[PDB]
């Protein structure tokens, strides 16, 4: 869980020191950002269900071949609908984790680390997930410091999955 | 005479973690960046933790220090001098049996925890046959610590932590202090209070 | 190690849910105490030696067995070793402080020390002793009103105060 | 002279090449032969091609209205000859490159350092080229009549400090001067400003560590200040100069080229880490005693 | 390593004095410029994998023969060690603009990068080409007007290219 | 060389990663506390002088005796104050590199690192530097942001020293 | 540089002894081949131009990225130097089958060769793809059986195609 | 520990070999010391409290001002005094330690290792025991080779100390 906070805490402790004014800034810092993150996780909660839909229709319509072939790694069915809205719903989530967190360590932790075995064993196409969180990054209806930081991290998976 | 055989366990190390890059991963303290003098101090703090736990300043080894700062030695080299050195035999190898020398070896030269009382019993007999400095140098030389640590980065703990858990294992400086219940009660520890 | 944001991101994910909107005010709640959270930790990283010093003479004076020849406190090494052990228990306190959670204490510092101090002969009772009183430095210290805006700081010395007591305990 | 080392480095095919003297009255094949040799030694082995002959400067040459030593300043002081190396090259570069060229071995001493590049600054590059022609050197080596060769056997006034950078400005007897591996950078600047050495790496046909190059920064001394204590017990250390380091793979695997100091007992553990990780030695230098 | 304030710093230092005014001024203003600083590394970052690709995919358009059978990007790892360094390279470039000082970047990445690359066979002229075209793709992305507060980032972008051409100098 | 800017590289590139939110809030951090830094640095350098004399006399005040006692450790004569003055000035000077770079960074570089021995082959007293820089933290007449960091670089000499 | 004999002879001045019968006989063998190597010698002298000409066609042919705008064969500059490097390596081959030694060609024309094809940037590889076809050529035309006396020159032919084999490798 | 017996031993076990020759030797030399460490030891001891005694009021004598001066690390009280006097008697014990085991081991072990530690943690001056160990020299009345071992340790000491 890299966030601001624990990573001041990790240099220090790797030196064997005490909190400096460096430390501090990095908190002062995290501060600045916090309120704007934890705003950015409220509005993509309350808007998370229409998200994820909007980005399941978006993989579905640039992607029309997963709604039509069969396969346990493509979504003719049901089964392949639930899943992959599950998913995108997972992204979400998880990108809201970040935003409070402050940092990448809940995309790290909970999804990035690893996605690419889980991708490859599943047959599960990773430009599926980006499109879908293009998607996120075009209608999370985000402003200011919110959209900058959300962006950030919706980019971080997007570049961890190409 | 051979090293006895002894089967490996099921470690963190010994298998793949899917690391990405977070506050648990420890710092790679390497000399390949070319660290400026007060890096290169923490570089050195580090070896010191990583070796010695603590290192007073009578631990301190300043003609070692000032070698690896020029560049006459590696890394590697300068964990050597840290377990070569009189604080490393005085406070790990003369105060412990053999077996628990070992560890302490095992734990801070290779980063993991010794597989069993067997890799223990096996190393052992190293010091008493090869020397002190063979088994620094067996330990060193070691595929288990060059493929991991190399000759430029101090080593440590490996994989302690796995994500998303609150805690993971004990660091060794917590898990095995320089000597154990034996050394003890030859001090005659515990004192009794009030 | 988790910190205070990070606590509550640990357990809504394995609840699998989303942070509710009253989650979200508490950590907004305390956004908005992280100045005194950050000053408290300035203040104690400014006094540590002077914390670590005066206490040791303190549980030296009360227990004067620890110092006397075959204490566990006699001779120059045994001696700044425990002066050692004084300062990293309030450094990890301090990183416990600044992140807001006992993730690091506890994973860093506190677990297994126990084990540590009984594998030594080290009094465990006696290094919580210790810890209460460096506990006491550093609250008064974190409290004066010399020198700084005023306002309530009860909650962080409260959690301070946790984190030390979490750490007596911990040792003895 | 060199004759063990002559094929590992690029010595050999020169210890058979007698030098190349215009005698008075010679003949066509003659000139020919001084005019192919000045070519390949002044303007240190590069492919001439026909637009770039200096057609007029031959042609003099071979009516005998100027001298071999003419001839050499003419295609020194040439728009080819300053396209090749003055125009794109930091000026001790250009010194190395001069040295090299018109006197046939390295440079001595920051000295000379000092003495062409305020000769180049005060006074043009023409200026400059005239004295390593008129220099008493080039008159006592080469005189009038013979074509400035590779000097690299021992003479008279040398420095061994030249010859071992004789062969960081030489890299074989197949290379281009223009087509070595530190390209346009000044092989001898640090070395010229500490007065130190480096040593000695043959060129890549018979040498298999043929490329190692020192980095900027983070380069092991040559000795080994400190003797066998940080090794324990040691009887010699050695410095080994490895390249081509490759198999650990990044981030394992930071710089190619790395120097260790290593002591003997360890000498064969070193080998076979050196083989597990795809490198090439170099050289091997004592470094202590 | 150096970063902007600490390059003034060291060179105080060196010659003993406080810094002056000037020097203090001159360091407002870069403070002046963070926000510009920090929203490019963030634009290079955000676009690092396309950055990396387009620019890789240009190059082997280019030069066909790096691919081809032989080439030096050909074979599958040999390819991935390629693309992992033009990311490398792109890497110690927004660390150089992060800090403001090229210290990161030359003692770090290009220090014995040319010496690496020489040994290796892989030739620099090229990695040099693809450093360019990771070069005009960023600045671009950090120029890009959309979604983003008006201003003038001609310096940091002069800077960016500077890093750039430093990694492209270096290398070949 | 601590600064929060060099310190978030050098965790980034331990970790081999490009920077991240986390690391673009530390540099926030850093310029929320630059400018009251580079005034801190401006006021102590204009008050320099004064300072730095005040805390020599104020060290002669608490320790009577380096002013009356023969040795070369010892401030009685004309050499022993200019050595005393030189060396008060040489912390506040550093004290100021410090606010400048954010961090502890230049006190670590310049002072912290082999004071200790220093003050024990000389046998200067570390607590004459503690009195000096005690007298820095009440007369540099400071405030806000600018006191609270300028005094943890100050109480950081001092932690170091005692 | 050595020959067939000279070779026999360095290796006997180091070991300090006198040629034995064995090898005296292996040397009276190389000189009843030698009307064989003089006529290969010859052979490959007088085809010089067309066997460089047509194995520099044909590698142009199958390495079109060779020739093409930005290619190391482009430019007549460099495709004529690529043609002289044929031409050189295929003399000096020429060289070592007179002499009956390779060392004309590792001291004189692999010598430091690799070195300037790293440095300007020349693919190795292609250059061994050169020397392989003007080996084929070269081969074919030495095994011609029309103008020639009838004999057995497998074993000059195997000595040729050595000679091809290590200026392939030496830049490879 | 430091003693030739000790380090003689260790230095064979440290590479796995019998006694030989030259741990002899290094046993031979104790032998001839030891008579004369033992004697030294016990006049040492004889007047151990007038040594302990003439030291620390030699202290007071070179440094008035730790007994005028009220502090903690000061003899003003009875406390301090207390403190100081325990303080050289261990320098004494340890140093009569030393000459029984015929090396600096004692004194590595008891007293010189993270003695620096402490003195900078209680504000004590180590030149202050410098003193009290060169009046231990100038009045122990040893001559010979007991002179000479018990002035190798308390040289030792005083450039620990200094
Ligand atoms: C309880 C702990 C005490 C207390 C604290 C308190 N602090 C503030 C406000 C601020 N403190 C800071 C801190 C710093 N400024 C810096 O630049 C640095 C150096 C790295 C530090 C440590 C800041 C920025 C503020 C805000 C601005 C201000 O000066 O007010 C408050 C006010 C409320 C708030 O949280 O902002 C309080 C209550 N006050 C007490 O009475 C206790 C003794
Ligand atoms: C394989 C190389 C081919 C081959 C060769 C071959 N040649 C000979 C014999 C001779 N060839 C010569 C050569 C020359 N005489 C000249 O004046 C010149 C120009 C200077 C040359 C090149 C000579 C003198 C002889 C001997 C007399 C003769 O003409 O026969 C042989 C026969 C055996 C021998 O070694 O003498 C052979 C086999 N013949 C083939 O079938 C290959 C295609
Ligand atoms: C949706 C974009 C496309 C799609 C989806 C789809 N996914 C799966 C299976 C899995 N998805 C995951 C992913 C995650 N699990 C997690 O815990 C997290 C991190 C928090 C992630 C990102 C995994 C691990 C699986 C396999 C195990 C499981 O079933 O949960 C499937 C089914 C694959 C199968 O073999 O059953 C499908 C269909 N399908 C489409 O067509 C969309 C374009
Ligand atoms: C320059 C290349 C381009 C540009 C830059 C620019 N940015 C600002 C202002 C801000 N940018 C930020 C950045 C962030 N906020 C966040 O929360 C995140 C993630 C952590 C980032 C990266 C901030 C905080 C500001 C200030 C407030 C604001 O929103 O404006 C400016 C304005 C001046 C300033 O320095 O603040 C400028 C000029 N604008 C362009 O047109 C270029 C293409
Ligand atoms: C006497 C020369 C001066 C002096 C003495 C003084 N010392 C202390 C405190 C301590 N002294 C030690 C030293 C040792 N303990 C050991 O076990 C050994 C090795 C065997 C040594 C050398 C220690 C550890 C302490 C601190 C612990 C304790 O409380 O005793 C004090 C008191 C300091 C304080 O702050 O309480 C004093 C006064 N004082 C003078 O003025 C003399 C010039
Ligand atoms: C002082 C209040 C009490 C005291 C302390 C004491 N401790 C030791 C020795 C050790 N303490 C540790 C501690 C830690 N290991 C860790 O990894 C962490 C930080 C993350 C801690 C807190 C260790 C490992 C040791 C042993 C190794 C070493 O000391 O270098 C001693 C010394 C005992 C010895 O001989 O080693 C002492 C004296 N003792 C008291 O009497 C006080 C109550
Ligand atoms: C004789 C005691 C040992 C020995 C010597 C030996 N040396 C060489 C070759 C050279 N010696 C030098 C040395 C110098 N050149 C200088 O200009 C200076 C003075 C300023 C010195 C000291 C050089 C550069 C060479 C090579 C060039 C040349 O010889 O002209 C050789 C010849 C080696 C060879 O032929 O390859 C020898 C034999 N050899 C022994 O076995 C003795 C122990
Ligand atoms: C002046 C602002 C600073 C300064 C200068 C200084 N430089 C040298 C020495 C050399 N400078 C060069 C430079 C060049 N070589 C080239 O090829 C080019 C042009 C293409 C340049 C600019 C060289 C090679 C030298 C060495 C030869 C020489 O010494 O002249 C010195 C002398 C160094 C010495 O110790 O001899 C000096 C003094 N020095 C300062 O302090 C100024 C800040
Ligand atoms: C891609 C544009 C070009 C290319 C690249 C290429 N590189 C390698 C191998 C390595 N590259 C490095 C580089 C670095 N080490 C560092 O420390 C840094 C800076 C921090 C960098 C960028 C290293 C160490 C290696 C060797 C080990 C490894 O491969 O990981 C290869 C492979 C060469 C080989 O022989 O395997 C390649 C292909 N190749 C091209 O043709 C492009 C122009
Ligand atoms: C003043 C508070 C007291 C005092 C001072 C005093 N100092 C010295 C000698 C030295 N001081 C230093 C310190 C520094 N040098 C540096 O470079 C820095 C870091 C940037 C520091 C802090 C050093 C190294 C020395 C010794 C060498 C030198 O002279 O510079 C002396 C003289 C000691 C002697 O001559 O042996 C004195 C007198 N004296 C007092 O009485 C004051 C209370
Ligand atoms: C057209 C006027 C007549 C013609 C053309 C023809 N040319 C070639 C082959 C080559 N042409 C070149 C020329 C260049 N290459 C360059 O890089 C540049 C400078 C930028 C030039 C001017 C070269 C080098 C070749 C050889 C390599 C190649 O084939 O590309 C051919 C083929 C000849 C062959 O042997 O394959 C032909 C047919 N021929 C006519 O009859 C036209 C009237
Ligand atoms: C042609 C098949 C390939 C090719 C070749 C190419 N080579 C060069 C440049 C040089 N070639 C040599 C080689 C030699 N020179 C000698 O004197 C000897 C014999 C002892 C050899 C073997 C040298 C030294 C050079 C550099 C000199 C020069 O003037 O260039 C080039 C030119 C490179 C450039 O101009 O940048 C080329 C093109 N290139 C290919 O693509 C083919 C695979």
């Amino acid at each position: 869980m890299k966030t601001p906070l624990t990573e001041a805490v990790s240099t220090a402790d790797s030196q064997g020191r005490f909190l400096s004014s460096t430390e501090l800034q990095i908190a002062f810092g995290r501060l600045r950002q916090a309120n704007a993150g934890l705003q950015a996780a409220k509005a993509l909660t309350d808007n998370a269900q229409s998200l994820v839909n909007g980005a399941a229709q978006a993989v579905y319509n640039k992607f029309p071949y997963t709604t039509q072939t069969q396969g346990n790694n493509f979504a003719a069915d049901q089964r392949g609908k639930d899943k992959c809205a599950r998913d995108i719903g997972y992204y979400l989530r998880i990108v809201t984790y970040c935003l409070v967190a402050g940092g990448t360590g809940p995309l790290d932790e909970y999804l990035i680390a690893g996605i690419d075995e889980i991708n490859r064993t599943f047959d599960l196409s990773p430009s599926w997930y980006v499109e879908a969180l293009k998607y996120i990054k075009a209608n999370h209806g985000l402003s200011g410091d919110a959209r900058d930081e959300a962006n950030s991290y919706l980019d971080y998976a997007i570049n961890a999955l190409s | 005479l051979p090293l006895l055989n002894y089967a490996p366990k099921s470690q963190n190390v010994r298998v793949e973690g899917y690391e990405i890059g977070s506050e648990e991963k420890p710092v790679v303290f390497t000399t390949e960046n070319i660290l400026s003098s007060s890096d290169m101090d923490n570089l050195i703090e580090a070896a010191y933790r990583q070796i010695f736990f603590h290192a007073f300043k009578w631990d301190r080894e300043k003609v070692l220090e000032s070698q690896l700062r020029n560049g006459q030695i590696t890394v590697r080299d300068f964990v050597r001098g840290l377990l070569l050195s009189n604080t490393f035999r005085n406070s790990f190898y003369e105060k412990n049996s053999n077996y628990r020398f070992v560890e302490h070896c095992v734990q801070k030269i290779l980063g993991r925890d010794v597989y069993s009382e067997r890799e223990k019993i096996a190393w052992s007999i190293v010091v008493a046959t090869k020397g002190y400095q063979g088994l620094i140098d067996d330990l060193l030389n070691s595929d288990e610590y060059l493929n991991n640590f190399g000759y430029d980065t101090v080593p440590y703990q490996r994989r302690r932590n796995l994500p998303g858990r609150e805690a993971g294992e004990l660091p060794f400086n917590i898990k095995s202090p320089r000597y154990d219940a034996y050394h003890r009660r030859q001090l005659g520890f515990p004192q009794i209070v009030w | 190690m988790f910190d205070v944001f990070t606590r509550v991101v640990s357990q809504a994910d394995a609840r699998g849910e989303y942070l509710s909107g009253s989650q979200l005010d508490a950590l907004s709640a305390t956004v908005a105490e992280g100045n005194k959270r950050i000053d408290s930790v300035n203040r104690i990283t400014g006094n540590a030696s002077a914390i670590v010093s005066n206490a040791a003479r303190a549980l030296f004076a009360e227990q004067p067995q620890l110092i006397q020849p075959g204490g566990n406190a006699y001779t120059s090494r045994r001696m700044a070793a425990c002066l050692r052990d004084m300062e990293i228990i309030l450094r990890y306190v301090t990183y416990a402080t600044f992140t807001g959670d006992a993730s690091v204490l506890e994973d860093r510092c506190l677990n297994g020390l126990r084990e540590t101090y009984v594998a030594l002969g080290v009094p465990g009772a006696s290094v919580a002793a210790g810890v209460q009183k460096m506990k006491e430095a550093a609250l008064d210290i974190v409290n004066d009103p010399n020198g700084i805006t005023r306002g309530d700081c009860s909650a962080i010395v409260a959690e301070i105060a946790g984190y030390f007591d979490r750490a007596a305990a911990a040792v003895a | 002279a060199i004759t063990t080392a002559a094929s590992r480095l690029g010595v050999a095919p020169y210890n058979e090449s007698r030098p190349v003297e215009l005698r008075p009255d010679f003949s066509l094949d003659d000139a020919k032969m001084v005019i192919r040799a000045v070519y390949r030694q002044v303007l240190g082995n590069d492919y001439i091609m026909d637009s770039e002959r200096l057609k007029g400067a031959e042609s003099l040459l071979t009516n005998g209205s100027i001298s071999v030593r003419e001839f050499v300043r003419t295609v020194a002081k040439s728009e080819l000859y300053k396209k090749k190396f003055l125009y794109n090259n930091f000026q001790t570069r250009v010194i190395e490159l001069n040295y090299k060229h018109l006197l046939g071995r390295a440079p001595f001493s920051e000295d000379e350092v000092i003495f062409h590049l305020d000769l180049y600054e005060n006074q043009g590059f023409d200026a400059d080229i005239d004295s390593y022609i008129d220099s008493v050197e080039y008159q006592e080596n080469f005189g009038e009549n013979i074509v400035p060769y590779y000097r690299f056997n021992n003479q008279v006034g040398d420095r061994t400090v030249g010859f071992t950078r004789m062969f960081r400005l030489y890299r074989g007897y197949a290379n281009s001067d223009r087509s070595q591996l530190e390209r346009s950078s000044s092989r001898l600047a640090t070395e010229l400003g500490q007065n130190t050495v480096s040593a000695i790496v043959g060129p890549s046909g018979s040498n298999a560590g043929w490329a190692y190059r020192p980095s900027r920064a983070g380069n092991t001394p040559a000795k080994a200040l400190g003797g066998t204590v940080p090794f324990g017990q040691a009887s010699k250390l050695f410095r080994v100069e490895i390249t081509a380091i490759s198999a650990p793979g990044y981030p394992k695997v930071r710089r190619s080229n790395k120097a260790v100091i290593v002591p003997f007992e360890q000498l064969n553990q070193t080998l076979q880490q050196i083989n597990r990780l795809g490198g090439k030695v170099a050289s091997i230098t004592p470094a202590s005693l």
